[PDB]
Order: structure tokens, then sequence, then C-alpha cells
RNA sequence: GCCAGCAUCAGUUUUGGUGGCAGGAUAAAUCCAUAGGAAUGUAGCUUGCCUCGGUAAGUAUUAUAGCCUGUG
RNA sequence: AGAACUGGCGAUGCGGGAUGAACCGAACGUAGAGUUAAGGUGCCGGAAUACACGCUCAUCAGACACCACAAAAGGUGUUAG
RNA sequence: UUUGCUCCACACAAUAUAGAUGGAUACGAAUAAGGCGUCCUUGUGGCGUCGCUGAACCAUAGCAGGCUAGCAACGGUGCACUUGGCGGAAAGGCCUUGGGUGCUUGCUGGCGAAUUGCAAUGUCAUUUUGCGUGGGGAUAAAUCAUUUGUAUACGACUUAGA
């Protein structure tokens, strides 16, 4: 119905300063810097009080205003990822074969090396994407932890590890072996 | 000076025509700087010359002229109709013609 | 075409048994004089036992509304034919005059429900004298206090076919 | 440091914005937006320049940076009083916008003779300018 | 009003540009189009890739050599659109196509000549904001064009030398602008301003 | 003799500028005067807490803006 | 395949429906000027990339009677009731 | 092969024109953003300004643009030389140093125009080729025929032969 004006509010915490280009967005924080291209949304930004930055669409339709909240949730996860950080925990599920996972190096490319999945002789190599650090957490049996600033890079690398261990030519309802995300929180949790 | 031009530039567009039939008795002319029938009304009745060269001298020159004049406007975009004493060849679609200022109403 | 509001008054032809007929009146939106008389006969035959031959038109008077400058908000009721059935409808048009509201309605129906002039009945056109008596959102939107908005991405129309600099859409 | 966001503010429409009529009977006169009808057309008034009150599409006008205070629904009498109070007429004239238009209308009115003074003066001014552009 | 018109094709719709240019040639105007690889076609890249593949399956069954030719260059894709808007089979139509040159990137001497645009074919003015568009360079590469990297390299070089030319130009036009300001408020300038100059 | 230019005309036609009238609710409007009303509530007042002054809500029907409707 | 009334083709060109005995317009000596019909006006192609309100994005869109096909049944696609 | 070929200058002819009749006048990028000016702590910076079309800018006066005189500045332009660079995407053009030369409408003077008769494109462009001069520059191959078989219906192919 071509809403005249709809807008959202992006809260800016004390420790970060949001520097927005024409539509290029850069967030700087204690944990680092993040950048994003937003030229495909056709929105406008404006700063109110150096702690709150508005984004608005004028004369927007159903899909145009739907993309408005998406932009707010993208920059918000950009600010959140550089203040608290994003940490994803995955467990290993297996019935008979212990899933052997290690961090290896191939010409300095930081591949994740997965062995013995359902007794397979195949080695599944998952590159570790830049900005995501991975450590095998102790005090928990068969857990892996992925963490970084950007949620999009962290979640994709977590999804890529889960995706590479899909079981084929079997009843996956019975054969449940694989690596699955059990938690999605923040590095600086309960600060 | 550098410029000695006393005529308005113009191009020979086509004959008067339907999509399958044309009338070679009427020619269509575009005048530079003319975009409306209101503006084109100033050049109605002006003398139009088509100047071309040839390898044969006839009466003391190698330049021949096909004289004409502007009769009326054509369309909404400043094109005008012209009729010449002899019909224009139609090899000259997109050739340039000279729209002189005489006869004058200024 | 561009519409005009006429009042049309007609009656059955007088006779010795019953002279002085009832002089029914009806408001018609039409482009010209002949259509206004026609639509009156069309609609009157739907209510009363009368037709053009068995009655007469006594008067026609074009109605042009009092305030061609004050902006109104009109509630409009219609009755239109779809490809499968006949349906009633109610909408608002916010504009400056009564006739321009109907001119908007006919285009609006033709654009959303493909309803042409023949298959539309305009039931009544009334002003919504009170704000907050508006029930549809697309006209309720413009009634806020200190309404203001930009017009981004302005496109200039060029006279010449060739431009010597890349156009800019600031506004 | 400080967070910076490019303002991106551009000629929003409201009651009081001054517009310039592009095409129609007026075609070049100033008018003020009085009421907002819909997103594509508004009611304007041009009483100082002779423009009457009428609804017009926003594609028939161009907004100007000039603006002033009108109450919503201002009739012809009060727009005239607020137009003189806000001094919109010479504020428009002082702008480079109206000067280029006045430049074009002056260049169109130049007779053949006074187009001969222009070339003579321009060659004189060219002599002084290019002389100055030989030592810097 | 111009011997040769050179068009910056970047940010143009291929069909509207083809129509505008096609009329220009039929009216006797010589046209050069450069930077064909940055031309746009309205519609998502997937849509335009399927259209070319549907075009790609049309060939003479018994001899593919005499069949329709599927030209893959961005300049050739624009040329095909323009050829359909012209009676290319007649002598006048062949004469029109001689008044046309389409280039990929900005080659020599056209690299030091003014480029114009056609606003009625420009993408930022024609298309509604948010609509998806295809770039001819990307589309050409997917169907067999080989020189995306060559052209990009030669435009990186060309734009560097072009920015060098402009930086000198801005310095000189500042120097001239300062002189005109000093030469202003002179009695000669006052009379010029009275006449609109 | 052949081909043209200009002027004054006649017939046919195409395109502009401009004058006087007649209608209509003897256009409706704008404008002027008067009465009443309301908020997308102007001034003023009060309350709340503020970078000493503007916010936020309550009152307030023209006041340091105005608007609507009727009648003439 | 077989009839009724009327109009046509046969026996008929011309403008239009790209194309077509039958549709639409209009029927014809040789020419000139003007104006139109039906159909059209991005380019081919003569004629507004006219003006105005809306709707539609289609990973087989749609695009003008005769006519050159598509149905039932479905869709928080989107719009108005 | 009876003086042939190529390049340079003008000398006259022939030839032809998809169509000069002042200038094709050079950032890139974005368009829900930019251009320019200025300042600093050189940035995704601050401040100011501009667009709303090239309807611009430049050029533009003189016998189709003549012949002379003076004044003011030391600039502007064309031309043949010359110094140094840059450009390979189809560069074949762009910038620059020095001197010479013509003009200069930056300003003020003197002489000439007529008769093409009341308009007649009223002829000023560039394409190619040829014949002449005078001034340099350099002195080959291919095919047929014979021959080979890595080839072959014939052509064609591949070899050899002072």
């Amino acid at each position: 119905m071509k809403y005249i004006q709809t807008e959202q509010q992006i809260e800016v915490p004390e420790g970060v300063t949001v520097s927005i280009k024409s539509r290029i967005v850069k967030v700087v924080g204690p944990r680092g810097t993040l950048t994003k291209n937003l030229k495909h949304i056709d929105v406008t930004f404006t700063k109110v009080n150096n702690q709150l930055i508005k984004v608005a669409v004028h004369n927007g339709g159903r899909k145009h205003v739907a993309a408005l909240r998406t932009v707010k949730s993208l920059v918000d996860n950009m600010i959140t990822g550089v203040t608290k950080g994003y940490k994803y925990k995955m467990r290993y599920v297996y019935a008979h074969f212990p899933i052997n996972v290690n961090i290896v190096e191939k010409d300095g490319a930081k591949f994740i090396e997965v062995r013995n999945f359902l007794g397979d002789k195949k080695i599944r190599n998952v590159p570790v994407r830049d900005g995501v650090t991975i450590e095998f957490s102790t005090n928990v049996k068969d857990e892996i932890v992925l963490s970084g600033n950007s949620v999009e890079d962290v979640s994709q690398n977590a999804a890529d590890l889960q995706q590479i261990c899909r079981v084929r030519n079997k009843d996956i309802r019975k054969f449940l072996d694989g690596i699955y995300v059990s938690h999605k929180g923040f590095i600086t949790e309960d600060l | 000076a550098e410029s000695h031009r006393l005529y308005v530039k113009g191009k020979h567009l086509s004959y008067q025509r339907s999509k399958r039939v044309n009338n070679p008795n009427v020619s269509l002319i575009k005048i530079e700087g003319v975009a409306t029938p209101q503006d084109a009304q100033f050049y109605l009745g002006k003398r139009i010359a088509y100047v071309y060269r040839a390898s044969k001298e006839v009466r003391g020159s190698k330049i021949r002229v096909m004289w004409g004049k502007v009769t009326r406007t054509h369309g909404n975009s400043g094109v005008v109709r012209a009729t010449f004493r002899n019909n224009l060849p139609a090899k000259t679609f997109g050739a340039s013609v000279r729209i002189f200022l005489y006869p004058s109403n200024i | 075409a561009h519409f005009k509001e006429y009042q049309v008054i007609g009656r059955r032809l007088p006779t010795e048994s019953v002279p002085e007929p009832k002089l029914f009146r009806m408001r018609i939106f039409a482009s010209n004089e002949v259509i206004a008389k026609s639509r009156y006969w069309y609609f009157l035959q739907k209510l009363h036992k009368v037709k053009k031959a068995s009655g007469e038109i006594v008067s026609i008077n074009q109605i042009n509304e009092a305030h061609p400058t004050k902006v109104k908000n009109f509630g409009v009721w219609v009755r239109y034919d779809s490809r499968s059935g006949t349906h009633n409808m109610y909408k608002e048009i916010r504009d400056v005059s009564r006739v321009a509201a109907v001119e908007t309605l006919y285009q609006d129906m033709a654009a959303r429900h493909r309803a042409r002039f023949r298959s539309i009945h305009i039931l009544k056109v009334a002003e919504i004298e009170k704000t907050a008596d508006v029930k549809r959102q697309y006209v309720k939107q413009f009634l806020t206090k200190d309404l203001k908005f930009p017009l981004p991405h302005r496109v200039q129309k060029s006279t010449k076919t060739f431009s010597y600099k890349r156009p800019s859409t600031f506004y | 440091t400080d967070s910076i966001v490019k303002a991106s503010n551009w000629r929003l429409v409201e009651v009081g914005r001054v517009v310039l009529i592009k095409k129609g009977q007026s075609a070049g006169k100033l008018a003020a937006i009085v009421e907002i009808i819909d997103q594509k057309k508004v009611l304007i008034d041009g009483p100082k320049a002779g423009v009457p009150r009428q609804a017009i599409n926003l594609g028939q006008v161009v907004l100007t940076p000039l603006t002033f205070a009108l109450p919503r629904g201002a009739r012809t009498a009060t727009v005239s009083k607020k137009w003189a109070a806000a001094a919109v007429c010479e504020k428009w004239a002082a702008s480079s916008w109206a000067k280029k238009i006045a430049q074009r209308e002056r260049r169109a009115a130049l007779t053949d003779f006074e187009r001969f003074q222009v070339m003579v003066l321009r060659k004189q001014k060219r002599y002084t300018v290019k002389k100055a552009l030989a030592k810097a | 009003v111009e011997p040769v018109v050179v068009i910056d094709g970047k940010g143009h719709l291929v069909g509207r540009l083809a129509s505008v240019v096609a009329k220009q040639l039929l009216n006797g105007q010589k046209i050069v189009v450069v930077r064909a690889e940055e031309l746009n076609i309205s519609g998502e890249f997937f849509r335009n890739k399927l259209k070319y593949h549907d075009f790609l399956r049309k060939a003479t069954a018994f001899n593919k050599t005499r069949g329709p030719f599927h030209f893959r260059a961005p300049s050739r894709i624009f040329y095909k659109a323009l050829r359909g808007m012209v009676s290319h089979k007649t002598a006048r139509g062949k004469a029109a196509l001689e008044r046309l040159k389409v280039f990929e990137g900005i080659p020599p001497p056209y690299d030091k000549k003014k480029r114009v645009v056609v606003p009625q074919a420009l993408r930022v003015l024609r298309l509604k904001p948010g609509r998806k568009y295809t770039t001819l360079g990307k589309l050409s590469t997917s169907v067999g064009w080989k020189y995306e990297d060559v052209v990009a390299k030669l435009e990186a070089k060309r734009k560097v030398s072009s920015a060098e030319y402009y930086a000198k130009k801005r310095a000189f036009t500042k120097k001239v602008a300062s002189a005109n300001a000093t030469a202003a408020e002179s009695d000669v300038a006052k009379q010029l301003a009275a006449l609109g100059y």
C-alpha cells in the first residue's frame, strides 16, 4: 500500500562508533572491525545522538519494508559481533565409530580434518574461514567450538562442518552420525 | 569570418508513406533545433535546396541543385513536409539539405 | 471522460387519470449531457414501472461542488460485476472535489478489479466530516500531524537525445 | 572516536515548501504547497504570482530550497500575508537558481545589434584575462 | 550538430540504446559505441542467461555453418539488437550499418574524445529502483566471451592515465577561474553582465 | 520560346494572434462581512524533568497561527 | 453433414488484421489538394520513448476480435474487498 | 622486358562522393548521492557553494575577408624549424623548450568595394588514378616445363635442380 515512511532504530553502545558511507557500513569495536555492503537495499541512514542511528524507507511496499528490518538485524549483529563476539559449539554424535577431528595445515590454509566417519576411509577437509578461530573445548566429551566476530562467517563455517558429514544411502533416522550445533551464544556471555 | 552560413541545416528523412506504400511526390525534412509543430511553422514556405556534385560540367559548374520548398508540418516532433520541382532521388535519405531564410516574414 | 455531476429529474407522462406525477430526482456522474440523461433512464427503470417512452425528463442541472480548493476525504460505496458475481464495495478517495473522486474510483476499479464503466454502480459519495472516522489505512496515513516526506531518485526528462554529463537524481 | 553518518537530507515536501511550476498555464511562477492530498499530488497556491489554488501532480512542479511557515489549510488571504512576511520573492531572486533563468531570458532577448557588442566586449575581456594568465 | 557521436554505453539498457542509435544511423549520423561490456539488460542474470541459451539452440539442422550465428562478444550482442531494428537487407540499411562502430572498452583515438550518454536509455533513469539487471560483460563471459580479464586490465591502465589528464585539467581551470574573478567587477565585465554574459 | 522571383486577386484548404457578446446557482470559487463549531489544538496557564529552554501531557476554542460550516 | 433469414466470396481490386476467397474499413475513369475510416504512433515503419491513475517480476512472463487453444483444482506471491 | 620501381615538392588533367559548410569540447565512481573551493589532526573529515540541463563553453568584426598609419601592452593565434618526453587496445596522436616569421578586432585613423543590375549552391570540400617535371632511395621473384613420393581422381601438396 506504499507506506509513506517506516523506520527502525539501531542502538550504538558506548565502546563502538558506527561509520556509514554512502551505503557501506563499518563498525569498530574492542574485538576488531567489521565491514558490509548494503548498496542492494536502497535505504537511507541518519544519526540522532551519536548513540542511535536510524534507517528508513519512504514510499515502500511489502517487500521493500520487509528488507528494512533485515538491515537493522544485520548491522545489529555486526555491532554485537564486535562487542561480545559470536561463539558456536558443536558436538559429535556417533554410535559405533568415534569421529576423529583435528586441525591440520595445507600450505597454511587451516583445514579441518575429519576421519573415521561411520568407518569411512574418506578424509573430509573443511577450510577454516578467516576471522573464525576454532578450539577443541576440554571438560566436555567430543565438543568443538567455533568463534569469531561476524556471525555470518562463523555460522557458515559451522554449517559447512555439519554439511560435510551427511550420511548417504542409509536411513538417516537410524544412522544419526554427524556433527551438530548444540549452542549459539556469545563469547563474552553474561558480561 | 569562419562562418558564412545563411541556411538552416536539415536532413532528408524519407518520402511520405504508409508501411507498404510510399509517395515520392512529398519529402520529409528534419530541421535542426526544431522540435515542435509550433516551432516548425516558422519555416513553412522557405526555399529548400539539395546541392550535389557531379563529374560533368553542364552550364559552367560541377554543382547541381534541386530546388524545393517547405509546405507543412508533419507529426508532433518538428518534422516538416517539402515538395521539390523534381522528386528527390531517395538515394539521399539521411542526406543534408539547406533551408534558406527567403522568403522572409521578419 | 472527465466527469461532471448532473442532477436529472424525470417523471411519467401526465394523463387525465393521474396528473401531477412524483418527479423523481437522481444525481449522475457523466462526461456530457446525453450520457447523464441516458444513465437516468437506465437506473430509473430498475426501480419503477417506467421507461424513456412512457415518461419525460423535466430538468437537468450540472452540480459543481462548493469548495474546489478544500481537500476532502470521501467515503464511496459501489456495486460492481466481477467475471463470476456481483459484489458491493466501500473505499475512500482523498482529493479536492467530488467529481475528481469518482474519476479516481473508475480508474481504481479498472486497475484492481478490471471493472469497466458498464459494470459499476456508484451507490453514494459522501464526505467523511470527522477525522478518525476513516477506516482504511491508505487514506488514514496522510492525516498525521506535520506530514512531510522527500521524493528520492528524481528523473529529469531531457529534451535533446544526447546528454554531456551523467544525470544526478538528487532532490 | 566519533560515529559519523552521512546526512542525506533532500527537499522533503511539507506545508510551506516553495515550488516552481514546470508546465501549464503558469509554467515558471512560484507557488507554495498548502495541503498534501496524496503521495503524488498536492494542493498549492501562488497568489503573489497569480497562480490560483488548485491540485496539481508533483511531477508538474519542482521543489525549491526555500521554505516558510504556513498553517495547514491556509486560504489565499493568509498565504499572501505569510509570503510577504517571509520575503520569499527576493530570497528566490538572490538564489543562483533564478539568476540562471534570468540569464537565459536576457540572452534570448538580445537583438542582432547588441549581440555585436557582446562579441566586441568579450574579445576585450579576453585580452585582459589572457594577459593576466601569463605571469602566474 | 556533430560529425561523430561517441556514446558511453555504461549504465544503458541494450534495447533502448539500440533503438535510439538505430534511428541515428538511418538519419545520417555516425555513431561509435564504446564500453559495451558495461551495458545492462533489464532482468535477473539467470533470466538473461536462459534467453541466450534458448537463442543458442536455434541452428540450421543439416548444416550448422549456414545457420544463425550466435556472437558472444558484448559488442556483438549489442550489434545483434541494433541489426534487428534496421532493414539490414537493403542497400540503404547496409549504408546505415557502415555509420556504426561498437567497441569493448575505450580504445585509441576515441580514448581522448568526449563521451556522451543517452538519458532515455540510461538505467538509473529508466529502471525502477530495486529491479534486477544484468551486465553484458558478465553475461557474455558465461556464454563464451574470452576477454573480460583483458578488457579490465586495459581499462585499469586507461583510467589511471585519464585521471592524470584530469588532475592537470583541474589545476588549469582553477588558474583560469581565479583570473576571471580578478578580471570581474571591471567596466567591461559590468557591460557584459548587463547583456546576460 | 524554356525556367523562375515579387505584388494584387479568385477557388479549395491548413495554422496562429485578437475583440465583443449570451448562457449556468445570471457558474460554482477566491475575496469581503457576520454567527456558530472543532482539532492533525495557536497563544496563554498548570503539571511533570531537563545542557536556564524546549521538550512530554492536561487545560485553554483565537489569543503572539489559524481552520471549518452556515447566512449575506 | 443438413436446413432459415440476411450479408458476402464466386465475379473484387484498394487501406487494415505480419501472412489469408469469406473478417474490419471501404468498393475502383485519369490527376492535384485537403480530411478521415478500420488500424496504429520505441526501432524496423509514416506517426507522441505523449500525458494520467493503478497492477504485474514470471528458474517455460505478457503483449488486441474472426485466429491460430488450454481446464478442473491449488498458492501468508501481491493487491483490493 | 629499350629507361622500369618507390618516396618527397608542385604542374595539369581525369575520377568519384550514403553527403564538411565555426569546434567529435577526453576523470573515475555513485545515483536512498555527487562535483568544485577552502581548512586541518588527511579522513568514509569539517565548513562553503553548485546542479533544477549543451538555451553551455570556446570561437566568432575586416574584398570568401583587401592595402596602409599610429597608440597601448610583451599577451593571443597560424606556419615552417628545433629541444625533451609520453602513449601498443586499432599506439599513428598528446604534451613540451628555444628562436624566426605572418596576422592580431586590445584602442584610434586613411584608402578600395558598385554593374552578379530585384534571388538563382552561384562553385572555396576530399577520394582515387594518370601524365609531367627535379631530388633523393634499391637493383627480385613466382608460375609453366623437368623432378620426389611423407601426396595424389584431376587440380592441389611436398621435395630437388646454375
